[PDB]
């Protein structure tokens, strides 16, 4: 007998305090004892069980359905915890052409390693007796049992620790763990390739692993994960969106998914309204009508998923590349590319929940997650296009009171495309009227008056029911701009109406903020001064809208 | 020679703080990193039973484009258990000049802990989650850990006995992995100096406090006034009437009576001026009662005013500010606001570390991702504060200005 190589085993210990589990046996039909007795027999001629005295104080309830399930659930309670290093999926568009693509099945995964012997006690479980007129048939694992905790992450490193001086020695070829499947991929002509293959299964034969002996059950196309890998492409799996009479809030929530998940690859799918109509539902089986506007996204998306679309793989000797486009109501849509009209894979960013933005900060963050995307997927930051002239982004930045930055980019000239809708003066406007401006409300009755009285003698107060001190001095604001030219100064006190402002948004949830958008997108110049209130600053009138 | 038993502070498990990505260089250069520290015995490799990790990244320092590895060690030391202490040097802040040292590579000579080496352990990420990140676990002290310096505290001290003896003139403070030694002498004098405690150190950042100080709240001196003009002027003096008891503007706002166009010159009345004298005189003067608590975290504003040009203020309680400074430096980042951002951090934590030997809680002007997304390209230091994220404009921003 040829000698095999040793499995170095895991140490093993449960959370602190907790005990091993002591759970009752079910009772079984004579039929599943039979066959739970048959296949722990076969199980114990292999060395993955041995049978154990009645020293052992745990038990873990077993079923059968034959095949044997070990219901490890509270061990897994009691059991530490463990380094999972699968924590998010390789991304199809990072993956590297390779000439010759191999997978290499491991039977026998988690039964092949063995399980650290002073742990197994806890893995104790019992077979009926037939009648229970005879002590069930006490057994206890040897290797790692399929569905406790630590099987994955010790199967995973201890294949690793076997597989590290075979790729160190093999720099041309590249492979792959998952679960109990290999995927090794080489440039090599096919029959070289095949032959380290061969070695590769050698090597894991020396440590007594086994691979697909015949020819490896799996070729190209390989459906994985939602995936189609080609040889020389990538795609989604199929995309199919299906007629209805009327939809309900599962069927919506299938259709986002399909959306979400096909977004990644085909460029300009939306979901903002489909979304939309899930604005804190909470009932799966709530049927909802859709608005005329999520049944246009709707078309569209069916428009763009008419036909497959395809990824390329990544190609690290040439640039990478990421073009963004607007879309409006805070949608965003991306390409990542290397060659035109050839994506590697595509995306949308939606802006957050926010009372006011504007279009320079919501592309800004659109950059941020696609170059953390990219870091992820490629381990390095793309080039960026970006709808946003240079002198846009220089004045941005350059009076912006946050600091702010975007890596390397150009400009793409693709509408529609962000800019500054206005911009404040830094200094008072000579020969510009000059609007005191104040509102005022009374806190129980909601009756408030905004207005302003100006240099020229221009004045004016209104009244408003329903209201509030910070909505009068919004309105006193958005009144000044109505009735002032081209070019106007404005003296207020009211620090929330300037901390609105000097956030500079281009759109609100607040209609009034809006309105007062469009005043100045109108104007030539405005000049926003800041007074503090109650200070007997003459012309702000805090009494004429407190009348 | 001999390891020192260290725990964790009572009810709180080992760190467990999720690694971020990094860029293909960075993952190389601290793979060739770690391969030289674990043939060096420094780091081992470990297995799955290990559930702690703590973040890792690779910078540059200053004047060298060998990569570093730079651990962020924030969960542990927060988690790690209260060593004990030495008074902090009141005195290093008052010397003529402070020289940073990296005395890092000395921890590395002290065995860990055995018990305590599983919560030191750290993954190398692989690019698109490909193959397992390389994880490893630290066997002697590391760098950037709180419990380093205060065990390796007796050996530095046997060191640094023999200068420390023939120079009672020179003050030498430790933080972390830095070593900063004030004194008085010559710049030619200290870097001959330094040179000679560096060889001392071998064999076994020029920085002037005096150039900074506290700033005064100043207000304008002007002949003739508009009447935006006596608005800001207002405006500064109701803020600084927070800070300051005896502050009046009720002589000031007299001038303002009427809707005048804003830039309308307004002369002065006698009172106006006279008030406006009485407010520079009390501005001339100390803060009242302002005090350092140890026990209370130290917090830092920082605001950008643009130009290349930063604003700070460290305090505790509000409007009692213990420190106050203007950050203008320009070196290489003058296309780069975030990098500005970062090294402006750096020398407001450098300048807290001097004066009460620990670091502030910074409020940022920048909102969360970006930060998050940038920082770590421009960051040379060996150590990370903590920090928060400000996403309303302040309005006291031209104020410092
Ligand atoms: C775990 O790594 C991955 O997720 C990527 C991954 C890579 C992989 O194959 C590879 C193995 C080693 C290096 C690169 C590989 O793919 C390069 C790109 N590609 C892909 C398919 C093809 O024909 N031709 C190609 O040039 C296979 C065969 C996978 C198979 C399955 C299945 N079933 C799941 C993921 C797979």
């Amino acid at each position: 007998m040829v000698p095999i190589s040793p499995i170095e085993t895991v140490p093993v210990k449960l959370k602190p305090g907790m005990d091993g589990p002591k759970v009752k046996q079910w009772p079984l039909t004579e039929e599943k004892i039979k066959a739970l007795v048959e296949i722990c027999t076969e199980m114990e001629k292999e060395g993955k069980i041995s049978k154990i005295g009645p020293e052992n104080p745990y038990n873990t309830p077993v079923f059968a359905i034959w095949r044997k399930l070990v219901d490890f659930r509270e061990l897994n309670k009691r059991t530490q915890d463990f380094w999972e290093v699968q924590l998010g999926i390789p991304h199809p568009a990072g993956l590297k052409k390779k000439k010759s693509v191999t997978v290499l099945d491991v039977g026998d995964a988690y039964f092949s390693v063995p399980l650290d012997e002073d742990f197994r006690k806890y893995t104790a479980f019992t077979i009926p007796s037939i009648n229970n007129e005879t002590p069930g048939i006490r057994y206890q694992y040897n290797v790692l049992p399929q569905g406790w905790k630590g099987s994955p992450a010790i199967f995973q490193s201890s294949m690793t620790k076997i597989l590290e001086p075979f790729a160190a020695q093999n720099p041309d070829i590249v492979i792959y763990q998952y679960m109990d499947d290999l995927y090794v991929g080489s440039d090599l002509e096919i029959g070289q390739h095949r032959t380290k293959i061969e070695e590769l299964r050698q090597h894991l034969l020396r440590w007594g692993l086994t691979t697909p002996d015949k020819k490896h059950q799996k070729e190209p196309p390989f459906l994985w994960m939602g995936y189609e890998l080609h040889p020389d492409k990538w795609t989604v799996q199929p995309i199919v969106l299906p007629e209805k009479d009327s939809w309900t809030v599962n069927d919506i929530q299938k259709l986002v998914g399909k959306l979400n998940w096909a977004s990644q690859i085909y460029p300009g799918i939306k979901v903002r309204q489909l979304s939309k109509l899930l604005r804190g539902t909470k009932a799966l089986t709530e049927v909802i009508p859709l608005t005329e506007e999520a049944e246009l996204e709707l078309a569209e998306n069916r428009e763009i998923l008419k036909e497959p679309v395809h990824g390329v793989y990544y190609d690290p000797s040439k640039d990478l590349i990421a073009e963004i486009q607007k879309q409006g109501q805070g949608q965003w849509t991306y390409q990542i590319y290397q060659e035109p009209f050839k994506n590697l894979k595509t995306g949308k960013y939606a802006r957050m929940r926010g009372a006011h933005t504007n279009d320079v900060k919501q592309l800004t963050e659109a950059v941020q997650k696609i170059t953390t995307e990219s870091i992820v997927i490629w381990g390095k930051t793309p080039k960026f296009k970006l709808p946003i002239q240079k002198e846009t982004w220089e004045t941005w930045w350059t009076e912006y009171w946050q600091a702010t930055w975007i890596p390397e980019w150009e400009f793409v000239n693709t509408p529609p495309l962000v800019k500054l809708w206005y911009q404040l003066e830094k200094e008072p406007i000579v020969g510009a009227e000059t609007f005191y401006v104040d509102g005022a409300a009374n806190r129980e009755t909601k009756l408030g008056k905004a207005g302003y009285v100006t240099n020229k003698g221009r004045q004016k107060v209104v009244p408003l029911t329903n209201t509030t001190n910070q909505k009068t001095e919004l309105q006193a604001i958005y009144l000044a701009l109505q009735d002032s030219g081209l070019e106007v100064n404005i003296v207020t006190d009211s620090q929330y109406a300037l901390g609105i402002i000097q956030a500079q948004p281009d759109k609100s949830e607040s209609e009034l903020v809006n309105q007062i958008i469009e005043q100045l997108i109108k104007k030539e110049k405005v000049y926003l001064a800041w007074v503090p209130a109650h200070k007997g600053i003459g012309g702000n009138e805090q009494v004429d809208k407190l009348v | 020679i001999e390891t020192v038993p260290v725990k964790l502070k009572p009810g709180m498990d080992g760190p467990k703080v999720k690694q971020w990505p990094l860029t293909e260089e960075k993952i190389k250069a601290l793979v060739e990193i770690c391969t030289e520290m674990e043939k060096e015995g420094k780091i081992s490799k470990i297995g799955p039973e290990n559930p702690y990790n703590t973040p890792v990244f690779a910078i540059k320092k200053k004047d060298s484009t060998k990569w570093r590895k730079l651990v962020d060690f924030r969960e542990l030391n927060k988690r790690t258990q209260d060593f004990w202490g030495i008074p902090h040097p009141a005195g290093l802040k008052k010397k003529k000049s402070v020289t940073v040292l990296d005395v890092g590579d000395a921890y590395f000579s002290v065995p860990l802990d055995e018990d305590f080496r599983k919560y030191t352990a750290f993954t190398i990420p692989s690019i698109n989650n490909e193959t397992p990140g390389i994880r490893y676990q630290y066997n002697v002290l590391p760098q950037g850990w709180k419990g380093s310096p205060a065990i390796f505290q007796s050996s530095m001290t046997k060191i640094l006995e023999p200068f420390k003896k023939q120079n009672p003139d020179i003050v030498i403070y430790q933080y972390m992995d830095d070593l900063y030694v004030g004194s008085d002498l010559e710049i030619g004098q200290h870097r001959t100096k330094i040179e000679e405690l560096r060889q001392h150190l071998l064999r076994w950042y020029e920085l002037h406090p005096d150039k900074w100080t506290v700033q005064p709240i100043v207000l304008p001196e002007k002949d003739s006034w508009t009447v935006n003009d006596i608005q800001k002027l207002v405006g500064k003096l109701n803020w600084a009437s927070q800070i300051y008891p005896g502050i009046k503007v009720r002589q000031l706002s007299k001038l303002l009576r009427g809707t005048k166009a804003l830039t309308e010159v307004i002369p002065l009345t006698e009172e106006a001026e006279l008030e406006l004298a009485e407010n520079r005189e009390i501005l001339k003067e100390p803060v009242h009662g302002v005090y350092y608590d140890p026990s209370k975290d130290l917090i830092a504003e920082i605001q950008k005013q643009g130009q290349g040009q930063w604003t700070y203020q460290i305090y505790q309680e509000p409007f009692k500010n213990l420190k106050t400074g203007k950050y203008a430096r320009m070196r290489g980042a003058h296309t780069n606001d975030v990098k500005q951002l970062t090294e402006a951090v750096q020398k407001i934590t450098t300048e807290s570390i001097v004066i009460w030997g620990k670091t502030p809680k910074f409020k940022l002007p920048i909102q969360k991702e970006t930060w998050e997304t940038w920082w770590t390209e421009y960051w040379q230091a060996t150590w990370i504060p903590e920090w928060e994220f400000v996403n309303t404009p302040p309005l006291v921003k031209l104020w410092y200005q």
